[PDB]
């Protein structure tokens, strides 16, 4: 497998992390804060040949799509934010529904 | 009323199971087209007229198409739920107004 | 033979002109600077195919 | 041995011309081989487009 195939294979084999490749052919891995806490540890032979360096906190505000790598990592970051917004929309939806049941009950 | 509501949810549940079977089959549609093209290339290469240079040229499109099959398997998904890479395994779809009435769909 | 060689050098410079000038909206292709570029074909990141131009 | 290319082709002599037939043949195989790579890439991207449309 070429590096871009290693990236798509990791994508299909898990949903906790999202892999990509930038312009320099370096494998980027993005663990969203909605799925993973703490730091991700890399091991094995493949990671030994792909020293993964340390992690940097990236959010939507720090998105920079002026590069191939930055654009790929921004697709993952925007996905973490989209999950975050949807989750809170569901908590507000449940809150509204529960408050409609409360209104009906109080009327009775 | 509980059965009528559970039948509405069961109709949605069956429809979603139809959607996953439909998307997976559509992906397998291109797997058949890619495989057939690889079969025409294999037959053409087997001809004794071809020399080593042309057999390598045909092998280039064989490898491109073979990587195409692996991309279809690893990327086809239903809202991020990979289907064709074997991680789907067996999932049961609840089609019924009462619990325990589900059908096992297997994606390979 | 020399006259032919002038035809050969006229065509040889033509090949180098095709390499240096061929471009897709200003992005040169055949001069070797294209190198390898990854084309993202997929609904999610990481699904790319590398096209190498020489 | 001496490294020769299409740029170094010099057909002003019989020996140079014969060397140039071999050099051009190797170059023609280089161009054809790359064109086969780009043809395979195009067809693969057409199969991908059909799959994504479906």
């Amino acid at each position: 497998d070429d590096i871009e195939e290693v990236a798509t294979y990791i994508n299909g084999q898990t949903d906790m992390v999202k892999a990509s490749v930038n312009e320099k052919g370096q494998l980027q891995i993005f663990a969203g804060n909605n799925k993973v806490t703490g730091d991700v540890a890399f091991s094995g032979g493949l990671a030994g040949a792909l020293n993964m360096q340390a992690g940097t906190a990236e959010t939507v505000d720090t998105i920079d799509v002026t590069s191939v790598g930055g654009a790929q990592q921004s697709v993952a970051v925007i996905d973490s934010a989209l999950k975050y917004v949807d989750s809170h929309r569901a908590e507000l939806g449940a809150f509204q529904n529960r408050f409609n049941h409360a209104i009906s009950n109080l009327d009775n | 009323n509980v059965q009528s509501r559970g039948l509405d949810v069961a109709v949605r549940n069956a429809n979603d199971g139809i959607s996953i079977a439909q998307t997976a089959e559509g992906a397998m549609n291109e797997t058949t087209n890619i495989l057939q093209r690889m079969r025409d290339l294999s037959l053409q290469s087997a001809n004794g007229s071809n020399s080593k240079s042309e057999r390598v040229a045909i092998q280039e499109e064989i490898t491109a198409l073979n990587d195409e099959l692996n991309r279809i398997a690893e990327t086809t998904s239903f809202g991020g739920n990979k289907l064709l890479n074997g991680t789907f395994s067996t999932k049961s779809f609840q089609i019924g107004a009462d619990n325990g009435e589900a059908v096992m769909l297997t994606l390979k």
